[PDB]
């Protein structure tokens, strides 16, 4: 054989490009397809900024809505995706005929000012939510007076403000409204169907599980802000029974995890649990909801003479020139912006993997069990980085004793994963652990990230 | 040609990489402006070196240029080491991340949110290197016809890129080309981490060191030449510059370095026809410099065992079909070994390490021959600035690449210094090697015969 | 709304450290700092001055917290004039935030009215505040409070009166 070996080599390369070629293609089949990624509206990725008292947020800044703009490079630093304006409409105390919810309050600005810082915003990105609550200035945000008056006013206000632009609304002290779920359903049918990237926030005081499923009864699609994680609790166990029940009564649909309404974390959270919280906040699926402050830590009992339900924030030592010295250094935004380590700097790093990462922003929650003060799950997308988060809300080092065989094996847990970041200083970041003997510091919170399984 | 020259230029320096580089750069990068910074320095110092190197072949007219330059410099062992990391380094892992590159652009649409499987990607490259290296030894009649067709995909592609950048950045607010958000995005800035940024964006320009002597045909050469090398390679950065913030602006920075096909996602993000349009152009593109770099390997061997270093094995034209099949052969295993690396850009750094590291040497030789044996009838000259700039940044790439990254720019080093002592085998023999390699010289000459 | 000029403030003469020690209450607070006459007012806290035999003060913030009695502490250096004072511990980085506290007229048996400033970097700041001996002072003082802060360029709503709370400020809790 001279030539036929020739002939026979040639095509039998042929054949076996042909096989390669037969084996890619099924190969490529039986991988399997990426799943599709879900409708992700704008408030789905980042948190939201409550701003409350403008003239408070300002501290010396001008205190309207035109002196606002100055603030938003450094709302757009925290990288949160939305601000709750608070009512600017203008009022009069306890009177619902001197009350008009199309009319800005002439301390906060004008309409054109308005209209400037809804350009300024959706130029960086920021989207402005005006929560119209109409009773704002009043014990009772809504006016024991009348009730009808007071929704036909709500519902013409969301009319208009829509037409001004505004991306959503929000409307606090549901408590107190009359056939609270009936005005709820008509304003965010109505918001919704004006378009669909328009959210209409709700804000009740209560505390109990039954009155928010009940609240939530006619529409599943409303963000609800409640005091439900208030309750400090300070053991692991009960916190992460609220959350597991919280979400699994709701049918694991997409919620708010704001640790209240209308109210900064410092309250109802010693100091020590902050960056904790913070943590859990960030990590956990909904959107985090956080007032003004909360990055920092602010704390109305910190310094004296300062108002509990609005402090003013603190921007440099200046903020307060009459209390020379009282105003450290290391709680200012100013002071804690310079700090590798600090509450504004961790805010900042959470923020921005919240923003990013699709693991965070849109991916399965699985909670696992731990050694009883410990409350550590895993959040994980399709074949996408998975993270872990550890928190120990026990005030006594624990360790962690991680076992998890009943969640899937999709997001099986490695036996050592990088370390993205701790709460507490001692660790070195993106060193891979031992899971299966990870010791925990008290107060301590740590957030590991391991890839997909292949 | 005066003008034709500027396209020869272009034609050769513009390649697929622009397709494949955007990801490496910004990754290292860390934000869009210093990418494009990156974009612009690389695209200065190309135009300084091919400058030096074409004073280099006016001072020393002889076929394969980098090789005889430094050869008739340095005197022995030097070239020879061109040659030895030409053949096992440069053109094999060229033809693989080409190749790589293929697989992911086919694969990308298929898998839009998560990695296809690995096994996939090195089929198809693997699939797309075996039909290039058939179809070139069959003959040089198709290879030359398919030419064409993958110039005008990869044409269509960049020109598409570019139109559908200069609408957005009208009505897309160019949100990252502006300073806002535009500095120190992803990490502060590294050295360490620049250095490995301009290794990958001088992948982009190839096909300048050694193409800009052996195709010029100018009416004037010394005259035309330093305009054409200054009037072409400028466009092609503009070129590339333009294509990087047509990505940016189409997608978000942080969308860009989770993909893995830039083209496809820009595509997705604005064409409606998407599919039809930017993986199969770019396909063809890739589907062009792979075989593109698989004649000129082989041209590359011919010299190599003409001047004496190779065996007479290779660089044997096939006589009914007028291929060198031997030569092609050896680049297809070589290149089928390197697709096993399974990273499309750690190639591109152990690639473009090396092709600095021979650059500057040969920038070197130039000055060598300036300091020593001066007087040369040298018919264009060059500003001694520009040759000494461009060793500075050589030793800057070089210190702080190992310095990040010492693993796959080490690997290269040793491949070096195991093809040193070939050199003095071949050369210089205490005893001369009778019992086996003369004897395997001439078996495999005979199977040559025998089969091919 | 720059700061005023310092040569318009005026100053207390003969001023007798001794007599201006003890505990103050805040009564008032003038300032472009946040606080509006429409909203909050806040909590009345106390300033208690101590004087030292080098005649520099110690100066502690008595208030009520979420449930602890709070505290806080600094100290004051004499200034140039013999009312005026500077924050204590000083050192020589320029990111500390100098202080120009300065008494503007005291009677030091039931009122007193002092002025503070807290030019830094990027901020130039101040305040006006109206110390009183009791929880509440007879209206005329506070017309006069308001009168003053009105001449330095301040709203009527930038004046604020905390409310005066009894517990931490006077007595335990
Ligand atoms: C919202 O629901 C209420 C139910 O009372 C209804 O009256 C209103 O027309 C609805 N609006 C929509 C669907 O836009
Ligand atoms: C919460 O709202 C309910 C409903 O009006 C009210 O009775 C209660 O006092 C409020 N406060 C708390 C702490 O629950
Ligand atoms: C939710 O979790 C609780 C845990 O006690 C369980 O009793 C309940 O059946 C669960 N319901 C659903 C719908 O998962
Ligand atoms: C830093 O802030 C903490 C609050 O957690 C405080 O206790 C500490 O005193 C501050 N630093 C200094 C130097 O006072």
């Amino acid at each position: 054989g001279w030539v036929r070996t020739r002939w026979a080599l040639l095509l039998l390369f042929w054949l076996g490009w042909l096989g390669m070629l037969a084996g890619a293609v099924v190969i490529i089949v039986r991988a399997p397809r990426c799943r599709e990624l879900p409708a992700q509206k704008w408030w789905h990725t980042g948190a939201l900024y409550r701003i409350g008292d403008l003239q408070a947020f300002q501290g010396h800044g001008a205190g309207n809505l035109a002196g606002l703009k100055g603030r938003l490079d450094y709302l757009s630093s925290l990288k949160v995706k939305g601000l709750v304006l608070g009512p600017i409409h203008k009022n009069q105390k306890d009177d619902v005929a001197q009350t008009d919810l199309l009319q800005i309050d002439p301390n906060f600005g004008s309409k054109e000012d308005f209209d400037s810082l809804l350009q300024s915003a959706k130029k960086k990105s920021i989207r402005v939510i005006l929560d119209l609550t109409p009773n704002y200035r009043g014990e009772n945000s809504w006016f024991s007076t009348q009730v009808d008056t007071v929704a036909t006013k709500v519902k013409d206000a969301l009319e208009f403000w829509l037409q001004a632009g505004v991306d959503g609304f929000q409307v606090r002290d549901i408590e107190n409204l009359k056939d609270a779920s009936s005005f709820l359903a008509e304003w965010q049918n109505i918001t919704k169907g004006f378009s669909e990237d328009r959210l209409l926030i709700a804000g009740t005081n209560s505390s109990d599980l039954q009155q928010i499923l009940s609240l939530l009864e006619s529409n599943k699609d409303l963000l609800l802000t409640s005091s439900y994680l208030s309750d400090s609790g300070s053991t692991g166990e009960h916190t992460k029974s609220l959350v597991t029940q919280y979400l699994n009564a709701t049918g694991n649909r997409w919620c708010s995890w704001s640790l209240s309404q209308a109210r900064l974390l410092t309250s109802f959270l010693p100091a020590q649990l902050l960056r904790l919280y913070q943590l859990m906040l960030f990590t956990l699926p909904g959107t985090p909801v956080f007032s003004y402050g909360d990055e920092i830590g602010l704390d109305a009992a910190a310094l004296p003479g300062q108002p509990m339900e609005a402090p003013v924030m603190l921007w440099d030592e200046s903020s307060f020139p009459d209390i020379p010295g009282a105003v450290s250094a290391n709680m200012t935004v100013k002071g804690q912006s310079e700090d590798p380590g600090s509450l504004l700097s961790l805010f900042r790093r959470l923020s921005d993997q919240r923003s990013k990462e699709r693991s965070l922003l849109h991916g399965d929650f699985h909670a696992f069990s731990a050694g009883p003060g410990l409350f550590s799950y895993i959040r994980h997308w399709d074949q996408n980085e998975r993270f872990l988060v550890v928190l120990n809300f026990g005030d006594v080092g624990l360790s962690a004793g991680l076992q998890a065989s009943d969640l899937p094996a999709s997001a099986s847990l490695p036996a050592k994963a990088d370390l993205l970041l701790s709460t507490q200083p001692g660790r070195e970041e993106g060193s891979p652990l031992e899971l299966e003997r990870l010791k925990l510091e008290p107060h301590e919170g740590l957030l590991l990230r391991f890839p997909y399984a292949a | 040609g005066l003008v034709s020259a500027c396209g020869i230029i272009v034609g050769n320096i513009i390649g697929s990489g622009i397709f494949v580089s955007p990801k490496g750069v910004l990754e290292n990068a860390g934000s869009v402006g210093l990418a494009l910074i990156v974009w612009i320095v690389t695209g200065f110092i190309t135009v300084v070196g091919a400058l030096c190197y074409a004073e280099l072949g006016v001072t020393i007219p002889k076929s394969g240029g980098d090789y005889s330059y430094v050869k008739d410099i340095f005197g022995g062992l030097a070239g020879f080491l061109r040659l030895w990391i030409a053949v096992l380094v440069i053109y094999p892992t060229n033809q693989a991340v080409i190749a790589l590159t293929f697989s992911n652009y086919v694969l990308q649409p298929l898998f839009p949110t998560c990695f296809p499987p690995e096994s996939g990607l090195r089929l198809l490259a693997a699939i797309c290197l075996l039909l290039l290296t058939w179809v070139n030894c069959s003959s040089v009649r198709w290879a030359t016809r398919v030419q064409d067709i993958f110039t005008a995909g990869k044409l269509l592609a960049l020109a598409l890129i570019i139109i559908m950048g200069i609408v957005q950045i009208c009505k897309g607010e160019y949100f990252w080309l502006e300073p806002k958000n535009a500095f120190e995005n992803f990490q502060e800035p590294d050295i360490g981490l620049v250095a490995l940024a301009f290794l990958q964006g001088s992948f982009a320009y190839g096909g300048w060191n050694f193409l800009n002597y052996v195709t010029e045909e100018l009416v004037d050469p010394y005259k035309n030449l330093p305009r054409a090398i200054f009037i072409s390679i400028p466009l092609v950065t503009f070129v590339y510059v333009f294509a990087n913030v047509a990505y940016v602006t189409a997608m978000s920075p942080q969308e860009l370095l989770a993909s893995n096909a830039v083209a496809v996602t820009f595509g997705e993000k604005l064409l409606g026809v998407m599919a039809w349009i930017m993986p199969i152009s770019v396909a063809l593109s890739t589907f062009g410099g792979v075989n593109g770099s698989l004649f000129t390997s082989s041209r590359l061997f011919f010299a190599g065992a003409r001047e004496g270093h190779l065996p007479s094995v290779l660089a044997m034209i096939h006589v009914k079909r007028c291929t060198p099949i031997p030569a092609l052969l050896f680049t297809c295993i070589s290149t089928l070994l390197m697709l096993v690396t399974s990273d499309m850009y750690t190639l591109i750094n152990y690639v473009g390490f090396i092709n600095y590291l021979f650059y500057g040497v040969t920038v070197a030789g130039q000055i060598v021959l300036r300091w020593k044996k001066p007087d040369i009838p040298r018919p264009i000259k060059i500003n001694l600035l520009f040759p000494i700039i461009y060793l500075l940044f050589w030793a800057f790439l070089l210190v702080f690449s190992l310095w990040s990254e010492p693993v796959v720019c080490g690997i290269g080093l040793a491949i070096m210094l195991t093809g040193v002592p070939v050199y003095f085998l071949g050369v210089y023999w205490q005893h001369k090697p009778k019992c086996f390699s003369d004897f395997i010289e001439l078996l495999t000459l005979v199977s040559q015969k025998m089969c091919v | 709304i720059p700061a005023p000029p310092l040569s318009k403030v005026p100053l207390q003469q003969n001023f007798q450290d001794n007599q201006f020690h003890g505990k103050w209450y805040v009564v008032g607070r003038a300032g472009n700092t946040g606080l509006r006459e429409d909203k909050d007012p806040g909590k009345m806290f106390a300033t208690i001055y101590e004087l030292k035999e080098d005649k520099s003060y110690n100066v502690t913030y008595v208030w009520s917290g979420q449930k602890k009695c709070m505290y806080s502490i600094v100290t004051f250096v004499p200034g140039s004039q013999p009312g005026e004072f500077t924050l204590g511990n000083i050192k020589s980085a320029p990111g500390r935030t100098s202080w120009l506290v300065r008494v503007v007229s005291t009677n030091y048996n039931q009122h007193a009215m002092v002025f503070f400033k807290s030019v830094t970097q990027n901020r130039e700041g101040f305040a006006i505040t109206l110390y009183g001996r009791t929880k509440e002072l007879t209206s005329e003082l506070k017309e006069n409070f308001i009168r003053f802060s009105k001449s330095l360029g301040l709203p009527e709503n930038h004046i604020v009166f905390p409310v005066p709370i009894d517990q931490c400020i006077d007595g335990s809790a």
